[PDB]
């Protein structure tokens, strides 16, 4: 049995769990114009920025020179998660602590500046940190070093599906013999190149009204709004947890599953439905048992329809409450799955389903029971979390009330 | 559940395919030469191990070539070769039970640099011009496309992912696939790694920390792991892919069992993002754990495919780890670094090393550590210098170290030894 004992959230609508959970239940989003640079010259201009995070106030002066914005957020998140769980890395066996994160863009702001210096000034101007500030494994290695965690660790890349996959990867590791595992993800690509790169997805909203730009499952859906941030959580063996003196947790990670859609043009069906049923089996729970589904919420019509269809096939149309709180944060890529998990656990703990912001009219076609406006007090005990990654990555995770 | 390798695919510098690859390693010659992909004059390390690759000849169409980064071209080419050698019948395969685990350290570094010049007007503008935006830019920003590309080539619909743990990716990707099959999440896995980092930004970042050799006057002997005059690794590109499956199933279908991955483990330094301690504590434990899973005694190891990057700290580092884990056996077991001949392809190297061990297990020849002429007191083990060595291999060990503190080790044994397990 793997439990979630500590969480750490860094989101566009809240630096820290409390502020975040407060904004979510109140429908407050952290969306708005990009101010990291002049976006007026690009098609897309809205993003989920974290504007109340001053690295120097959270990260040691030593790490500032060598860390990308994404890594600083991950380290802050990681630290908060470890103390939320009342876990002291210095008081635990080094090999009994692992680190599994997902990373989609890596330290892109950092690498962009290094690319510019190289061609603007020359190779000699390149930072001595470029060698490790950008690569995808960066956040696992930095979290590892900062807390003296030496157990089995990894870094995965699977766009927005990665974050959930990382969590599932941690579950595997814990079950094989590592008592505690820090897991999650955080992404940030709010520099001109990272921005233009995201626009190349062909799926980014070009809206200018922050309240109506990211509308998953709404008939006016016109693309997703990018965001920066995510979450890191502490997972650990049930027994080891209680033995540690930690008898309080957020919930249990009951089951996990990853599938991949068939190649483009095959016409064959997507693998989202399969992932869901695989995750439910792993958890030993049936469709009827699920009380709430935290949907991937693509915000792209064709993708919303695909997702609504998979959910309907498993739980029946309007067969289960569906919600998409990420409407308040934007898509955080490797941070999205982890944050969705945190939001779900909180719903289970607080007995209320976090609502979906913005969406006002859901097409009958989707056949879903979306939670809009206010939180729905149904006191859910089991939640299903879904995430998809560009090119066909599917990921499902089932959680249970502690 | 036990996992074995039924097919191999490789694309290394001077080694297009297992035959040529093995021919190169046993011959002891090197493939490290002066960089030709671009003008190295401005940089410190001007040598690299470049693979001779012809996309058109590999069978890629116009869209695929315009679409995929060089590293994905290598990966897919290798996956296809491994699929072919496996003999696994495509028709009898259930896509929902076939997964992918691709490793890569720097992924699309090459396409990023290419696109960066068009967007920024060669470094002039921070606020890049969307007028020159590639229609594939997002896929270089987020490398996930690499595993997808392979999955589409092999018809994979099970767990598909990218493992990116720096210079241990080549091992961790295969290890991940092993765990997938063992846990029952898949029956067939296409695992391996690829990296095509020979690009200005990567060379410049290694020069900054002087991790790569500055010996540009003699490219052919630039990579010299464990050697007393070593001054850094040699940057390289490359890829390797394997077909992994259930042990009983492979036996049942009458497949060729190239080797059984009887053990795998990884641990971290928690010390420094690029630095290493002389003790080799963490790596020792990793080797211990891998051996423990494998159930094989240290004395069973017939060969050790080292990391052997060629940097001062590394070579000395693992030497300590071996003596710490294998004790006396460390001194009476052959050890060698193929990086001395194919260079350090970062995330790809671990897979090439696995392929090398599989080939050794079959042909019974231990590849030498080329350029090893001056001995180093800190590296006082047997690194099979210059010439290959005839030897019966049944159980082999391979390890790797990467930025971030990652330390990984894998145990590979032949079919004969597996059947006796
Ligand atoms: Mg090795
Ligand atoms: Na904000």
């Amino acid at each position: 049995s793997v439990l979630i004992t500590g969480v750490g959230v860094v989101a566009p609508n809240g630096l820290g769990l409390a502020p975040y959970w407060s904004a979510v239940l109140d429908g407050r989003h952290g969306l708005g114009p990009v101010t990291r640079f002049d976006v007026s010259r690009y098609p897309a201009t809205l993003a989920g920025q974290i504007d109340d995070f001053h690295a120097p106030d959270h990260i040691p002066g030593r790490l500032l020179p060598q860390t990308d914005p994404s890594t600083r957020l991950a380290l802050t998140a990681a630290d908060w998660a470890l103390q939320d769980a009342k876990a002291d890395p210095e008081s635990l066996t080094d090999y009994d602590m692992g680190v599994v994160t997902a990373n989609a863009c890596g330290g892109f702001d950092f690498t962009h500046r290094e690319f510019r210096k190289l061609w603007s000034e020359g190779p000699k101007s390149v930072s001595v940190y470029e060698s490790f500030a950008w690569f995808y494994a960066v956040n696992t290695g930095q979290i590892s070093i900062r807390h003296g965690m030496r157990g089995p660790s990894s870094a995965l890349v699977a766009e927005q599906a990665g974050g959930l996959d990382a969590l599932g990867h941690a579950r595997r590791t814990i079950r094989r013999g590592t008592p505690l595992v820090v897991s999650g993800g955080v992404d940030s690509a709010l520099d001109p190149w990272g921005w233009v790169s995201q626009i190349a997805s062909g799926r980014i909203s070009t809206a200018t009204d922050p309240d109506r730009a990211y509308l998953p499952f709404d008939e006016r859906a016109a693309g997703y709004v990018p965001g920066e941030g995510g979450a890191i959580l502490v997972l650990e063996d049930s027994a080891a947890a209680e033995a540690r003196g930690r008898h309080d947790a957020y919930g249990e990670l009951a089951g996990c599953a990853s599938t991949f859609d068939p190649a483009p043009g095959s016409g064959r069906p997507a693998g989202l439905e399969r992932a869901i049923r695989l995750a439910l089996n792993d958890a030993g729970t049936g469709p009827e048992d699920v009380d709430v589904v935290f949907a991937d919420g693509a915000g792209v019509p064709e993708l919303d329809a695909a997702e609504a269809r998979a959910i309907g096939r498993v739980f029946g149309r309007e067969g289960v409450p569906v919600t998409v709180p990420k409407t308040t944060t934007g898509r955080l890529y490797s941070g999205g799955g982890p944050l969705d998990v945190v939001t779900a656990l909180m719903s289970l703990r607080e007995g209320v389903i976090a609502p979906t912001a913005g969406v006002t009219s859901v097409p009958r076609e989707y056949g879903i029971d979306l939670v809009l406006g206010e939180p729905r007090s149904t006191a859910p005990r089991t939640a299903l979390v879904l995430a998809r990654g560009r090119w066909g990555f599917n990921s499902a995770a089932v959680l249970r009330r502690f | 559940r036990r996992v074995v390798i039924t097919g191999v695919g490789v694309r290394a510098p001077g080694g297009n395919g297992t035959r040529q690859f093995w021919e190169l390693l046993t011959s002891g010659r090197t493939a490290t030469r002066r960089i030709s992909f671009f003008d190295p004059s401005p940089y410190r390390s001007q040598v690299a191990a470049e693979a001779d690759f012809d996309p058109v000849a590999e069978g890629f169409g116009p869209r695929e070539l315009d679409r995929m980064d060089r590293a994905s071209q290598f990966a897919v080419a290798c996956a296809r070769e491994a699929f072919a050698a496996s003999g696994l019948d495509p028709d009898t395969l259930d896509p929902a039970r076939v997964g992918v685990s691709l490793g890569s350290a720097v992924a699309a570094a090459t396409s990023l640099e290419r696109e960066y010049l068009l967007l920024s007007d060669s470094g002039r503008d921070w606020e890049v011009d969307a007028a020159w935006l590639s229609r594939h830019m997002f896929d270089y920003l987020v490398p996930s496309v690499m595993p997808a590309e392979v999955a589409w080539a092999v018809g994979a619909e099970g767990p598909v992912t990218m493992v990116s743990t720096g210079c241990t990716s080549g091992l961790d990707s295969v290890g991940n696939a092993v765990r997938a099959i063992e846990e029952g999440s898949a029956d067939v896995m296409f695992a391996g790694a690829a990296d095509t980092p020979i690009t200005p930004i990567v060379v410049a970042c290694f020069d900054a920390i002087r991790a790569t050799t500055a010996r540009n006057d003699d490219p052919e002997h630039a990579s010299r792991p464990f050697d007393g005059t070593r001054d850094g690794f040699v940057l390289a590109e490359g890829a390797a892919m394997f077909v992994l499956e259930d042990y009983d199933s492979a036996l049942a279908r009458g497949a060729r069992i190239h080797a059984e991955i009887s053990g795998y483990a990884t641990r971290c330094n928690a010390y420094h993002m690029t630095g290493l301690k002389a003790d080799g504590r963490e790596m020792a434990e990793t080797i211990r754990v891998a051996l423990d899973e494998s159930r094989t005694d240290a004395t069973d190891i017939d060969y050790i495919n080292a990391h052997g990057s060629g940097t001062r700290q590394n070579d000395r580092h693992e030497t300590a780890a071996y003596k710490r884990a294998l004790g006396e056996h460390a001194r009476r077991t052959p050890v060698s670094s193929i990086k001395s001949m194919v260079g350090h392809s970062l995330g790809a190297i671990g897979s090439l090393e696995i392929a090398a061990c599989v080939l050794a297990l079959e042909h019974g020849v231990v590849p030498p550590t080329a350029n090893l002429r001056t001995s180093d007191p800190e590296c006082d083990l047997d690194y099979v210098p210059l010439e290959a060595r005839e030897r019966k291999l049944r159980s082999v060990l391979t390890v790797g170290s990467g930025f971030g503190g990652f330390q990984s080790a894998m145990v590979l044994r032949d079919a004969e030894t597996a059947g006796a397990a």
